[PDB]
């Protein structure tokens, strides 16, 4: 937060915090402008967010303003697996139990996505993913 | 005494009466025959409550339909005013008639002020009390007590004793009156609080404030057996808007946000740990979920049911499963993702007002969370904390502060009206955004009532216009009638003081602040009339922030020390167990010799339920108009509801309120007929708003007496008070506006049959 805002910049709200500290979709990660700048503009390098490794990509950040980010990621999570299983059938017929039970298995995976408990099951809700994106794609 | 309605043997508690409670019982009596609401303003200055009592107690045991009565005064120092006196006119009555009572009537008003557990009633704030003897008498907690016979679950054992002899019966015979109930209760080591509400379903009369009533929080175990059939009065009714719109606004700081972010890690916490140990019970309520919203044990919950309803008593309700928020990990993320949308918005750099709909769009628009599982929220946390039957609250309150908002914006539209103010500006420019929520139609709390209830009175001594109230609240009445004070003598001087000694037109409309001319022409009245009013004087600025400026550089210059050779002075502290310490003292110098001041707020506490009697009150002060538009907007957006829902202005809605108010505060300095004092108005607004005060205030404000400057007022109180020092008692003028024993009613009125 006011003391991890950037792996440059990690002291920012009362530096002018205004300028962006994206998440890559894959970072969930705090990089002031400085440094996520520095890396989409040579490209997918890693965001040095205290000592990280993961590739900070190129400029294809979202926006994630300190929406504390077991949220960002559970927001992030639950957004593409919404996606992926965007309208799978919850309104085919106007049912609400199996609905909201299939709704009820939909936020299941991003409560899990968002956990990542042991991951086995988030790999099976990966493939359920893909299921889901060829079940959209026919 | 006992006269007739031509139908109805009438016990009236005094062997005497007034022509004014005559009229009032002839129409509201005329008002309970014929289903209306018939708002009728009784000026306090004759007993309208005896009057209201002894027909309406005839009325129930005269008629054999309308076996309950309701009577619901704003407050709850107006609510043993009510027992009090009733309890006099059930005992004259039975003077009279002798044993045919079988009468029950209690007051209700709370837990911590009836608590007879000790450690629980040691406790100051009301949360912690109930909570304790939640987790004393928990019908979790007690099954955790039976069941495990253990140090743990304590109990009052007050809801015990009430269990065992009480819940099969009531209080022996008593209108309990909260100082009989109490000392019977503590007696009997008995809850009054779990007694009394197990008795709601047995009193004949029910007292209790306009919360129960209009707050739907607490509005739930409404019962028809009270309900059905029975007869309501609205006493004091012309805060009734404001406790509307004081039962469903709701607000929220970034702090709080934080607080909820805790509780949510804690439910996070909570959640996850009952999982661990016994999820078998989570899944429980899952399928306890699929069958329906689980009524069976989220509403059929004796000691259980955690998060209440701030929605309206279950008419806006949908049954089924919350969409995905079936799970706890469901709602626990949920809950993780709606914390952090509030926080964006509230950073919200300025002032921004949204419809619950554009926002839940908006909110649609970032997350798509749908609106249907969105209104679950309430229920849906009150469940699990009990599933996870957790031991402290504390860190979920700011938990429930968002199920109670969610479920509001989710469900109501149109009438309501969201606002992001970033800043408060009398500090702004620091941390500290809040997201106002309010509504602007006060016809919608209470048009349940109206939609429920058939035969309602409104009286109040004050209500003036009579008509804005039908406007705003949205319903019919057919006697809407008021009564003037027919007197053979003055008895109280209602004084414009416009001007000052320097001819210089008076206000606090200016600033809230200071302008010496003002404040010097201000502190020269104030000086002079502790002067010259006996002991019992008190005054009300319109705001307390003007009070507290006023005050301060008073005590700048020397106007205080002079009041102090002469009497006692005695502020309004916001916490009032330090302006309990003054207003009884003030009371007790009152009945003393040394005279004591009492200063407060127009718009306060003191003005809505203590009363100022004799020697309590004889002239009382108004510095200014009391209004509010010192503060933001938000009156603005009512007020523009207000303007487009109804043909309301600006101005003659404040001007309204702030006679309204006005006229709240200039009655309470007399009680009777035998009553006086001085009711001055010190602004120069005051000229022009004498037809906006009450008819009976009306009347005694003449002409002559607009725009005064502050000389002349004392030469007038002056004479006043000398010659209403005088016995002037001829007895048979009195004759007239007494109309002496059961026979100048009788003789006379049985005459005016015509
Ligand atoms: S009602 Fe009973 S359990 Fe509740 S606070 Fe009072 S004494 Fe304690
Ligand atoms: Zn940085
Ligand atoms: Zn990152």
């Amino acid at each position: 937060e006011n003391k991890d805002m950037c792996p440059i910049c990690k002291t920012d709200r009362y530096l002018s915090p205004d300028v962006k500290f994206l998440v890559n979709p894959e970072c969930y990660h705090r990089i002031c402008e400085s440094c996520v700048d520095r890396i989409f503009s040579l490209g997918p390098a890693q965001c040095p967010y205290k000592g990280c490794d993961k590739i900070l990509r190129k400029n294809k950040f979202k926006t994630q303003i300190f929406d504390d980010v077991e949220v960002e990621k559970e927001v992030d999570i639950r957004k593409r697996v919404f996606n992926v299983f965007n309208k799978t059938i919850d309104d085919f017929n106007g049912d609400l139990v199996e609905y909201n039970k299939y709704l009820e298995e939909v936020e299941d995976i991003i409560y899990k996505l968002d956990h990542g408990i042991d991951v086995a099951k988030t790999e099976e809700k990966l493939r359920t993913y893909e299921e889901l994106n060829k079940q959209l794609i026919m | 005494m006992k006269f007739y309605i031509d139908d109805l043997p009438v016990l009236f508690p005094y062997p005497k009466i007034y022509p004014e409670q005559y009229n009032y019982m002839c129409d509201i009596k005329k008002t309970l025959d014929v289903g209306g609401n018939s708002i009728l303003e009784m000026p306090s200055g004759t007993g309208k409550t005896v009057s209201l009592l002894s027909l309406t107690i005839a009325y129930q045991m005269h008629y054999p339909e309308h076996r309950k009565i309701i009577y619901c005064s704003r407050t709850m120092s107006e609510i043993e005013k009510a027992l009090v006196e009733l309890e006099n006119l059930m005992d004259y009555r039975t003077k009279e008639l002798g044993y045919q009572e079988d009468f029950r009537g209690l007051g209700l008003t709370s837990r911590k002020n009836l608590c007879l557990h000790p450690e629980v009633s040691k406790e100051r704030k009301g949360t912690v009390v109930d909570e304790k003897c939640r987790r004393m008498t928990n019908g979790q907690a007690k099954r955790k007590l039976e069941e495990d016979p253990e140090a743990n679950v304590e109990l009052c054992e007050y809801h015990e004793n009430l269990y065992n002899i009480e819940v099969e019966d009531y209080l022996p015979k008593g209108v309990f009156s909260f100082e009989k109930l109490l000392k019977y209760c503590e007696e009997k080591t008995l809850c009054p609080y779990f007694i009394v509400r197990r008795m709601i379903s047995l009193c004949n009369i029910i007292i209790y404030s306009y919360h129960y009533l209009l707050d739907p929080k607490i509005a739930e175990r409404v019962s028809n057996e009270v309900s059905k059939d029975s007869i309501v009065i609205f006493d004091e009714a012309h805060n009734i808007d404001n406790v509307c719109i004081e039962s469903l606004s709701l607000d929220l700081t970034t702090d709080a946000l934080r607080r909820a972010t805790r509780g949510a890690n804690a439910l996070d916490e909570r959640i996850s740990e009952v999982r661990k140990v016994d999820s078998q019970k989570l899944q429980d309520e899952y399928e306890k979920l699929v069958q329906g919203l689980h009524s069976a044990d989220i509403l059929t919950d004796q000691e259980e049911p955690f998060v209440e309803t701030p929605v309206l008593p279950q008419d806006l309700l949908t049954e089924a499963i919350p969409g995905n928020i079936r799970r706890a990990e469901h709602f626990v993320s949920f809950l993780k993702r709606l914390i952090e949308y509030l926080k964006t918005r509230m950073k919200v750099l300025h002032v921004i007002s949204e419809t619950p709909k554009s926002f839940l769009q908006h909110l649609k628009q970032l997350t798509f969370i749908e609106r249907k599982p969105l209104r679950f929220c309430s229920e849906r946390l009150s469940l699990l904390v009990r599933t996870l039957e957790v031991t402290e609250v504390e860190d979920f309150t700011a938990l429930k502060d968002i199920a109670t908002f969610a479920t509001l914006i989710s469900t109501y539209e149109e009438g309501f009206l969201l606002i992001i103010e970033p800043y408060e500006i009398e500090n702004a420019a620091v941390p500290n955004p809040i997201m106002r929520f309010t509504c602007l139609d006060a016809s919608i709390a209470i048009k349940p009532v109206f939609e429920r209830f058939s035969s309602v009175i409104i009286t109040s001594g004050t209500i003036s216009p009579l008509d804005m109230y039908p406007r705003m609240l949205n319903f019919k009445t057919v006697l809407q009638k008021s009564y003037a004070m027919t007197l053979a003598k003055k008895s109280f001087l209602p004084m414009i003081i416009t001007k000052g000694s320097d001819q210089v037109a008076i206000s606090s409309r200016f600033e809230i602040r200071n302008d010496p001319s003002i404040v010097r022409n201000y502190g020269s009245m104030l000086v002079e009339f502790a002067k010259i009013t006996p002991d019992g004087m008190v005054v009300f600025f319109p705001s307390y922030l003007y009070m507290e400026s006023i005050v301060s550089m008073w005590q700048t210059m020397g106007i205080l020390d002079e009041v102090w050779k002469h009497k006692l002075i005695l502020v309004e502290t916001p916490d009032a167990q330090e302006t309990s310490l003054a207003l009884e003292t003030y009371r007790k110098a009152c009945s003393n010799g040394r005279g004591a001041i009492l200063l407060s707020v127009a718009r306060g506490k003191v003005s809505e339920g203590i009363d100022f009697d004799h020697q309590y009150g004889r002239t009382v002060l108004m510095i200014g108009i009391p209004f509010q538009y010192t503060e933001s907007r938000i009156l603005k957006a009512r007020l523009e509801f207000m303007r487009e829902n109804y043909r309301i202005r600006e101005n003659d809605f404040l001007s309204f309120d702030a006679m309204r108010h006005a006229a709240q505060c200039l009655g309470r300095v007399l009680r009777g007929k035998d009553d006086y004092g001085v009711m001055v108005l010190a602004d120069r607004r005051f000229s022009r708003k004498r037809s906006q005060l009450p008819k009976w205030i009306a009347q005694g404000l003449s002409d002559a007496d607009l725009n005064l400057s502050t000389d002349m007022a004392i030469s007038n109180t002056k004479q006043f008070l000398r010659t209403m020092a005088q016995p002037t008692d001829p007895k048979d003028q009195e004759g007239v506006s007494v109309w002496s024993y059961e026979d100048l009613i009788k003789h006379q009125n049985s005459r005016k049959d015509q």
